[PDB]
């Protein structure tokens, strides 16, 4: 459709906001983020496309820490994903301030999502190019992890994948059964399906990202430390072969 | 927000916004007015698409204090918008003066609330014209107050579909010191003019005007006048 | 409220809106102003059923300082009322009066800022700003929608602006300044170029030296006809 | 000002006194110190005179749009919360006691409402500066579920022993009884005190300098 | 939002302001208004547009409207822009009369709310009021006045003048028949029935009449009632008919 | 055509044309180059002349003694980002008596550049800046653009024929952080020059330089001051 | 269909009357791929909808379209979903602070309204769209009984004896004026297989547990209760004789 | 039709571009900086006799050690001109001292771009300013002549002309100057490159000429001043 497109503010004839579309398919042209719920905890992983070699290791760091026990996964238009980081981590500590404990997860999520649904109403301001996955682990709450889109919808996942390689990454985690499976295990499979859905062919190399939360951390997010990623990036490659 | 008129003038020199709200009242759901020596009736469609809705739940016919009351054709989201407004403004006046608002005084304060969506920025008119009945210095009072923020003091009238028809049935059917009984029968003879059905109780709506303030006419009270046509 | 660039830049470096107000200008009646040594004078050009004083384009802003028009007579008397509170409002900053260029500064300011800020279109008006000066030295100048300002011997502004101009540059000698009835002489031969079939079509003021502001009748006006038109004769 | 209020078996009663003191001095013999809120709420103005009477007259509009607009009869809980976040919005500075009363769709109701926006539900109080002889006569023979007559007859005693024993306080006892079945304002219920006169002067004993006469033909 | 502006407030590339002019051709189809000064008095004249056989008549006028006790006016427009400007107008003379102690005069009062109009032309990004009024009125310095306005807040003062359907018609007409210092408030009343003969397409329900004068030092603002229009009609009817014989 | 003007308008592609037109004001803007080694942190700037009369434009700008930057787009977009990080590193100083970390100053004008892409009626900032600078994590290069991007870097180029100092630096990466100031400020010159065609070179006039590190505060040479530097390899 | 300006662009009339932007919101509830039914019985109401979950990897009991406003009331969007929790976090916003300005549980009619009132802001303020949403709440009025009440995204709003919204509307609401006119002794039971068989036979599905979600107040618990899984799969095996 | 603060293809501010065209328009204006002093020079352009020749101020006193020329739209500059004299004589209220010509002409060129429609304050500006300015002046650095344009970019300049002739000037410069002259070489430099760009073929009424040295302060050249260098 052309006319209708230009504004969040307006409909098409067809029943849609075009410009909330549109910045769902600049997170389409983004790279790969993926995430899997564990049993005891949740692990994220990102394939982070070098543009040159001349960059450091650990820059345009796609996985974020929004409170000291929830993590972010982005995919996007990444300017828009680090002020929506901001706003989550200003969020979480407005929970605090209120109530004097940590953020539940579904709560963040929910907050946070009618901010990315506040940008998708008004010809004043435009929606954020920017699909996100919130991950936590908690004593009580468990195994938690939302995703979050440029309309505003936020659903809870067992396993998510957004980028590119969004459908393709879906059917790898799909036979794995990550119900009974650890955060320990996790990080191997996890780190297996960025290698695969990678095209070697078409981008330039990459960085794996790997971050995690779970009963390992105890509900803290953290990184994965280099001795568990370089285990994991081996394990992609000669299971690949 | 959008600081500029939506509503501006044409090359011809007309509101082109105020006359296609008029178009939105010409083509709603029809409605009558009538001023007897006695009282005012008011009189309106209320035929919604099927029996599942809940007839007694949302009125057309609305009071705005315990003296005047309030009919429309049109949109409806945008007539509660007015209901509200004016029922502030009846009691912003007897806050402030301790009598009971004039009808005349109640019309052009929600006129100029009208008039004010015509030039203001970002904002459409109202797609309604209202039609306000009372009872001040011991006599009847009806007025019409349409999209531009105009009004007109009525004897009689109608809006909505068939207004043309309804306003010609009246003017030769219509005398300047009717009974209050004989208006509402009137008023409902005005209805099934421009009627598509067999009316009830349910499917149209009447409220009245006289010495003891205004109501909204029961299905009962209604069934009695529906009785004799 | 409305936080809209009206006035802007164009392909070629024009500002479309000061450019557009000129066009507004050109229409306007035809003012004119000249100097002098001890007079400064100001005219207008020109129904039978109006009272003239109410559509008056020569208006006094300070008992020393007074001024013409020629555009939209609405954007003028604004200026005009924000010039005279300007005026009133030096001498309670500063007790000393206006001089004739400040008030003219002012104008200009004020019309500038309209063509630059955010909301507002430009002033469709050119003014003609005359009096004399704390010292006593007698001034003329000129503004226009841009906020330009320069001063002037003598100058015109309205309908045919360049035909009186033209006819100003040649006829402004020192035989017309050196006394009071001659430079009133020059004013009306100057706007007799335009004025088709001039006196009573003809609104005409005059400022002196110590003295306020003085609007001359048209039986005033037809004595200076007699004194031109048996001159030309001769 | 003694005003009072009273619980009984069918519904409740409101009292209340008719003078109205400037300083120590009687500016008012007979007015209404019970007022209206809605049909079956009504609320005693106590405390500064003016901050009693707005107000009252402030949440009977506000009670007029919200029984508008919801179509129903309004409930003494709305009334209580709008007169409380009112007035503790003005941190007591606009000095209404009130003592609000009335029924709705949950039974009969009776609050008293403090200035600085405090609260309290009861069978029975009073306030104003008779408050304490009318709430002792209340204390003395109140029992729960009262009849219509003795309730009247223990209300009048109540702001009778305000009218003699506070200065403040005197005339006559208007009271209001809200039944289910409606509300009755017995206005003029009783009359504790019950004149002589007659200084006829003739007419030019006043001395008069202008006279000037206005006929009114508008 | 910048696609969306109509841009009311901004020269068109001839050096004018379209809003204000397409708001004059909505007067030009609105009901003939005018207005015509004299001696002893000044009066106003319009074409009740309101005419139905079921209109009630609540108010004293329908397009005249009062404004201070020494002043009122008349309009030709949308009427619920007239409404707005005229209760304005009203609040302007107050504002003037709570200040000084007197009643404001006439021309500062117009000036007053064309400084408002020309507002709405110059920012704001709003559409004008689409309204031309006829104001009449006494005051110390000038005493019987009239003036006129329009959308573009530019006035005039006027011996006589009319705004409405067949503007320039009724003008033209009114250059012809008013004599300048010799009219009084009974030769004034013949012309205006004289000029709405002209214009409109004549009975009393379609006219509406209304005469400032200034008797025993107060001001009195009156409208005419139907048997006062009604005579005024067959005096103009026999006068036409007598010069048609002769 | 339909979504070239506004930066709120999403084009059907997925892309905000006016993010990407505003990336070409550093494009067209001069070249200049940063790098750094195990102790210090270096920028080298192409000044362009506007005539040959007219005197070299400033391309390297001081922020703290620990923090200074190389420009390239609208100056004016430069002086304006530049006085945020000298407020945003004087704040710092003012409340903590303690140098702003250069990452986290890097973050704020992210998160301050961001905020207009989003906003009707509002612009990116038409500049990109490398950042040279020096903190408790040794020193850094910090690259930032008009889409509110920011990247650490070992070595970076930006501006008019930057493709040429990129391919240089890309070579020479692991040879950087083992090389002593003067061999570092010779690697970053080297591959400015490459950005120049073959016919005209490196002088004292057309060159600025902006060091800090451990020893040093952010100093800036550029006429005289330069004439060490230079004086060591010059051919080709 | 005739049109002028920027009448399709913005919440502004068209020359027949009709505003173009609010009609294509009532399209964009169409695009969800659902369709929601609501039914009033004697002493209870329910409401239904899909609980489609294609992936297995979505966490099923946080996909829902059911939502608890209150305790006493509860309701079911339709629509786009970004929309519809929005315009759920602002009635649980209006019906709690309902509950501090006035002291007492906000009726149905009322939260109804007011979400209804607020819709007709972006009806006609040109600057923001409509919520491409539909709300049908329910809840237990203490004089009036139990009530059915929606509003669209033009800012209508009525009570129902029964009714639907989103894809098959038009084909539910004349399944149920089918079956109102006929008598029935409207029981619990009675209200909420109407309910799942209207949606059934309309979609032309025979449903699993999984495959819907079921939300209810009865006038013996009066609390917004959402049956699960199990409480479903009840109901449908009472229906394996038809 | 589009918003003030949009970038073209080429990455760069139309109505920037934009008021660089409007310059073209603006009569032409010369400085030279020299180790004496720096002269400035401009031509009036003087549409009729009746004009009063001395009321064209198109060079300026900043201070008593700045001047400032001008071209272009001649009212947007006097904005500038003001914010530039109010911001000296804040600098002598708050640190007792004078200011540098760079320090002057930077506190202008932050004004350059400070447009825009959305977020802005009630006297903020739609449009740039459609002007360069050629400050020159004497600090403790000696003599400096700075350039600026509607973009914010200024530059110091050993000699810099703009105008309707900056083209063809700039090339007379070029040839003309030699970096260890004299003043008064430099200044009849300038009159020479005046006279042909004008053709309406100088004098005294015609131009404005100003200097500003170390010793003396800045000066504007009178009529007799002006008379005794006219041609040689
Ligand atoms: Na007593
Ligand atoms: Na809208």
């Amino acid at each position: 459709g052309t006319g209708y497109d230009l504004s969040a503010s307006t409909f098409s004839p067809d029943g849609r906001v075009f410009q909330v579309e549109y910045a769902m398919k600049a997170v389409e042209n983004s790279s790969t983020a993926i995430g899997i719920r564990c049993k005891d905890g949740v692990v994220f992983g990102v394939e982070k496309l070098v543009l040159s070699k001349l960059y450091e290791e650990g820059s345009n760091k796609r996985l974020f820490n929004v409170d000291r026990h929830v993590g972010m996964a982005v995919a996007g238009l990444l300017a828009d994903a680090r002020s929506l980081a901001d706003i989550a981590r200003e969020e979480a500590s407005n929970f605090r301030s209120n109530f004097g404990y940590n953020i539940p997860l579904k709560h963040l999520a929910d907050r946070v999502a009618m901010y990315v649904h506040a940008y998708t109403l008004y010809s004043a301001v435009r929606p954020f190019g920017c699909s996100f996955m919130l991950g936590s682990y908690s004593v009580n709450d468990g195994a938690q992890l939302y995703m979050i889109d440029p309309s505003g919808v936020s659903y809870g996942y067992w396993g998510c994948a957004i980028g590119k390689a969004r459908q393709a990454a879906k059917t790898e985690i799909e036979k794995l059964q990550m119900k009974e499976m650890t955060c320990r295990d996790i990080v191997k499979e996890v780190a297996k399906i960025i290698y695969i859905v990678h095209d070697e062919v078409k981008d330039k190399a990459f960085e794996l990202e790997l971050s995690w939360v779970g009963e390992l951390t105890n509900g803290r997010h953290e990184i994965v430390p280099k001795d568990i990623r370089e285990e994991a990036e081996k394990y992609a490659k000669e299971s690949l072969k | 927000g959008y600081s500029f008129s939506l509503t501006t003038f044409s090359p011809s020199g007309k509101l082109v916004q105020i006359e296609y709200a008029l178009a939105a009242v010409a083509g709603g759901a029809p409605s009558v007015g009538i001023k007897a020596a006695n009282g005012v009736v008011l009189a309106t469609e209320k035929k919604q698409k099927s029996i599942l809705y809940d007839e007694r739940s949302v009125h057309k016919v609305e009071p705005i204090t315990k003296h005047i009351g309030l009919v429309y054709s049109g949109m409806g989201p945008d007539y509660r918008v007015l209901v509200h407004r004016a029922r502030k403004l009846a009691q912003q006046y007897y806050l402030v003066y301790q009598e009971p608002i004039p009808t005349a005084q109640l019309v052009q304060r929600v006129a100029s609330v009208m008039q004010e969506y015509t030039q203001s920025g970002g904002v459409r008119p109202f797609g309604v014209s209202l039609l306000i009945c009372g009872w001040n210095e011991g006599r009847p009072y009806l007025f019409q107050s349409d999209p531009s923020g105009a009004y007109f003091a009525w004897k009689a009238t109608a809006m909505g579909k068939n207004y043309v028809n309804g306003k010609t049935f009246l003017e030769k059917r219509y005398n300047e010191d009717l009974e209050l009984e004989d208006a509402i029968h009137t008023a409902i003879l005005t209805l099934k003019e421009s009627f598509e059905g067999q009316m009830t109780e349910d499917n149209i709506e009447v409220g009245i005007c006289n010495e003891a303030g205004f109501r909204r006419l029961t299905p009962t009270e209604v069934k009695d006048y529906l009785a004799a046509i | 409220s409305y936080d809209r660039a009206i006035t802007v830049f164009s392909p070629d470096g024009h500002l479309f809106q000061v450019e557009y107000a000129q066009e507004a200008v050109k229409k306007g009646s035809t003012a004119v102003g000249v100097r002098g040594r001890d007079i400064v004078v100001l005219g207008v050009e020109k129904a039978k059923l109006q009272d003239e004083r109410t559509v008056r384009k020569i208006c006094a802003l300070d008992d020393n300082v007074c001024m013409a028009f020629a555009g939209l007579t609405a954007d003028a008397r604004i200026v005009i009322n924000r010039a005279r509170v300007e005026c009133q409002s030096h001498r309670l900053t500063v007790e000393d009066p206006v001089t004739v260029e400040y008030i003219t500064r002012y104008i200009a300011s004020l019309k500038q800022r309209y063509t630059q800020s955010n909301g507002r279109r430009p002033f469709g008006i050119s003014a003609l700003i005359v009096g004399f000066d704390f010292d006593g030295t007698p001034r003329l100048y000129q503004t226009d929608p841009s906020g330009t300002y320069h001063a002037w011997k003598a100058n015109a502004i309205g309908r045919g602006a360049k035909s009186v101009r033209e006819f100003l540059e040649k006829n402004y000698t020192d035989e017309a300044i050196e006394t009071d009835d001659l430079t009133i002489k020059l004013v009306i031969k100057a706007l007799l170029e335009v004025v088709q079939s001039g006196g009573k079509n003809i609104e005409l003021a005059v400022m002196r030296r110590d003295q306020s502001l003085k609007i001359l009748n048209p039986e005033e006006i037809e004595k200076y006809v007699a004194e031109i038109e048996k001159e030309k004769e001769e | 000002t003694t005003i009072a209020g009273l619980v009984f078996q069918d519904g409740v009663i409101l009292g209340a006194d008719t003078r109205a003191t400037n300083d120590s001095v009687v500016a008012d013999k007979s007015c209404e110190k019970i007022h209206f809120i809605a049909p079956k709420i009504y609320c005693c103005g106590a405390g500064v005179a003016a901050d009693a009477e707005m107000t009252t007259r402030m949440v009977a509009s506000k009670m007029e749009l919200h029984a508008l607009s919801t179509g129903r009869e309004p409930r003494v809980a709305t009334v209580t919360r709008i007169l409380r976040q009112t007035l503790f919005r003005y941190q007591g500075h606009v000095g209404a006691s009130l003592i609000v009363g009335g029924v709705d769709l949950t039974g009969p109701q009776l609050y008293g409402v403090h200035p600085h926006g405090s609260y309290s539900r009861l069978p029975f109080t009073a306030l104003g500066s008779g408050q304490d002889a009318a709430l002792a006569v209340l204390e003395d023979r109140f029992q729960p579920n009262m009849t219509l007559e003795a309730a009247q007859g223990l209300l009048v005693e109540a702001v009778t022993a305000g009218i003699l024993g506070d200065l403040g306080s005197g005339g006559n006892v208007d009271a209001c009884v809200i039944t289910k079945t409606g509300a009755k304002l017995l206005r003029t219920l009783s009359s504790p005190t019950e004149r002589s006169g007659r200084y006829h002067f003739v007419p030019g004993t006043t001395a008069v300098l202008t006279q000037t006469v206005k006929p009114l033909t508008l | 939002s910048r696609r969306y502006d109509s841009r009311t407030t901004i020269f068109s590339p001839e050096g004018r302001l379209y809003q204000v002019e397409y708001a004059m051709e909505a007067i030009g189809h609105a009901g003939t208004c005018l207005g015509i000064l004299a001696n002893d008095g000044v009066l106003l004249a319009a074409e009740r547009r309101n005419i139905h056989k079921l209109l009630d008549e609540v108010f004293f006028s329908e397009k005249i409207y009062k404004l201070n006790e020494d002043m009122a006016c008349s309009v030709a427009g949308i009427t619920s822009d007239a409404n707005v400007l005229t209760n304005e107008l009203r609040l302007i003379a107050q504002r003037y009369l709570l200040q000084y102690q007197e009643p404001i005069p006439c021309e500062q009062l117009v000036t007053a709310l064309c400084d408002i109009k020309q507002a709405y032309t110059q920012f704001g990004g709003k559409r004008p009021f689409g309204v031309s009024l006829l104001y009449i009125g006494w005051d110390k310095h000038y005493g019987f006045q009239l003036y006129q306005s329009d959308p573009s807040g530019n006035y005039g003062g006027w011996k006589a003048t009319c705004i409405g359907n067949n503007s320039a018609a009724a003008v033209s007409m009114l250059k012809q028949d008013y004599k300048e210092g010799e009219m009084t408030l009974k030769s004034a009343l013949a012309l205006a029935i004289k000029v709405l003969n002209k214009t409109m397409d004549l009975s009393a329900e379609k006219v509406e009449i209304a005469t400032l004068t200034r008797e025993n030092g107060k001001t009195v603002i009156r409208v005419l009632k139907q048997k006062e229009v009604e005579q005024l009609i067959k005096k103009h009817e026999e006068e036409e008919a007598k010069a048609e014989r002769e | 055509n339909q979504y070239d003007n506004d930066v709120t308008v999403w084009s059907p592609q997925g892309r905000i044309h006016q993010i990407e037109y505003a990336m070409e004001a550093v494009k067209q803007g001069s070249a200049t180059v940063g790098l750094k080694s195990k102790t210090h942190a270096v920028l080298v700037a192409l000044k362009r002349a506007q005539s040959e009369l007219a005197a070299h434009q400033k391309k390297i700008l001081h922020v703290d003694n620990h923090i200074g930057i190389s420009i390239a787009g609208l100056t004016a977009d430069a002086r304006l980002l530049c006085n945020f990080m000298r407020q945003e590193c004087l704040d710092s100083r003012f409340v903590f008596d303690r140098p702003l970390p250069v990452s986290r100053l890097v973050s704020l004008i992210g998160s301050k550049t961001q905020i207009p892409t989003q906003r009707y009626g509002r612009r990116p900032y038409g500049v990109g800046l490398l950042i040279a600078g020096y903190d408790d994590m040794g020193p850094h290069i910090f690259q930032t653009c008009p889409s509110a991007n920011y990247f650490d870097c070992r070595a970076m180029s930006i501006g008019a024929r930057s493709q040429s100092a990129r391919t240089y630096l890309e070579r020479h990466m692991s040879e950087f952080m083992e090389c002593n100031l003067n061999e570092l400020v010779k690697h970053g010159l080297r591959a400015l020059r490459e950005t120049l065609p073959a016919e005209q070179d490196l002088t004292t006039k057309n060159v600025s330089i902006g060091i800090v590190g451990k020893d040093l505060e952010f100093t800036i040479y550029d006429d005289d001051d330069v004439s060490p530097f230079l004086e060591g390899l010059e051919e080709r | 269909g005739s049109s002028a300006g920027f009448d399709r662009h913005i919440t502004i009339f068209s020359p027949e009357g009709r505003l173009y932007q609010v009609e294509y919101a009532f399209k964009a509830i169409n695009q969800g791929g659902l369709t929601s039914v609501a039914v009033r019985g004697k002493d209870c109401a329910v409401i239904v909808t899909q609980k489609k979950v294609p992936d297995k990897l979505l966490d099923s009991s946080t996909v829902t379209h059911l939502f608890k406003i209150t305790e006493n009331i509860g309701c079911v969007m339709t629509g786009m979903t970004a929309d519809s929790r929005s315009q759920v976090q602002r009635a649980r916003y209006e019906a709690a602070n309902w509950k501090y300005k006035y002291g007492y549980e906000i009726p149905v009619d009322m939260l109804c309204k007011r979400i209804a009132d607020i819709s007709q802001v972006y009806t006609q303020n040109a600057e923001m769209r409509p919520l491409g949403c539909c709300m049908i709440l329910i809840g237990i009025d203490e004089e009036q009984g139990p009530q059915v009440y929606k509003c669209d995204p033009a800012g209508y709003y009525c009570g129902f004896k029964a009714t639907a919204a989103g894809v098959k509307q038009t084909e539910s609401t004349s399944f149920l004026e089918k079956k109102v006119k006929k008598k029935f002794d409207w029981t619990f039971e009675q209200t909420v297989e109407t309910a799942i068989t209207c949606l059934s036979t309309v979609l032309s599905i025979d449903f699993k547990p999984s495959e819907i979600e079921v939300g209810v107040v009865t006038v013996e618990n009066p609390k917004f209760r959402i049956l699960t899984e199990a409480e479903i799969d009840a109901h449908l095996v009472a229906l394996a004789e038809r | 039709d589009r918003g003030v603060n949009t970038f073209s293809p080429e990455g760069r501010l139309f109505q920037v571009e934009y008021a660089i065209e409007a310059i073209k328009l603006g009569s032409t204006a010369i400085g030279i900086q020299t180790s004496e002093g720096v002269c400035l020079a401009v031509e009036k352009r003087i549409t009729s006799p009746l004009m009063e020749p001395s009321s064209i101020e198109k060079i300026v006193e900043i201070d008593a050690h700045i001047g400032c020329a001008m071209s272009g739209l001649i009212a947007d500059a006097k904005t500038l001109i003001d914010k530039a004299r109010v911001e000296t004589q804040n600098h002598w209220f708050t640190y007792n001292e004078t200011m540098t010509v760079e320090s002057v002409t930077q506190a202008v060129s932050n004004l350059a771009l400070q447009f825009g429609e959305e977020d802005a304050d009630p006297g903020a500006m739609s449009r740039p300013f459609g002007v360069a300015l050629l400050f020159g002046g004497v600090d403790e650095k000696g003599p400096q002549l700075f350039h600026m344009d509607p973009s914010g970019t200024f530059v110091q300049c050993d000699a810099r002309a703009i105008g309707s002739a900056s083209e063809g000037a700039q090339s007379s410069l070029q040839e003309v100057y030699h970096k260890s002259m004299t003043l008064k070489e430099a200044i009849k430099s300038s009159l020479i490159i005046l006279k042909q760009v004008m053709e309406e073929k100088l004098n005294a009424t015609n131009i404005e000429l100003a200097t500003v040295q170390p010793g003396q302060n800045f000066h504007m050249f009178t009529k007799e001043e002006l008379e005794e260098v006219i041609k040689d």
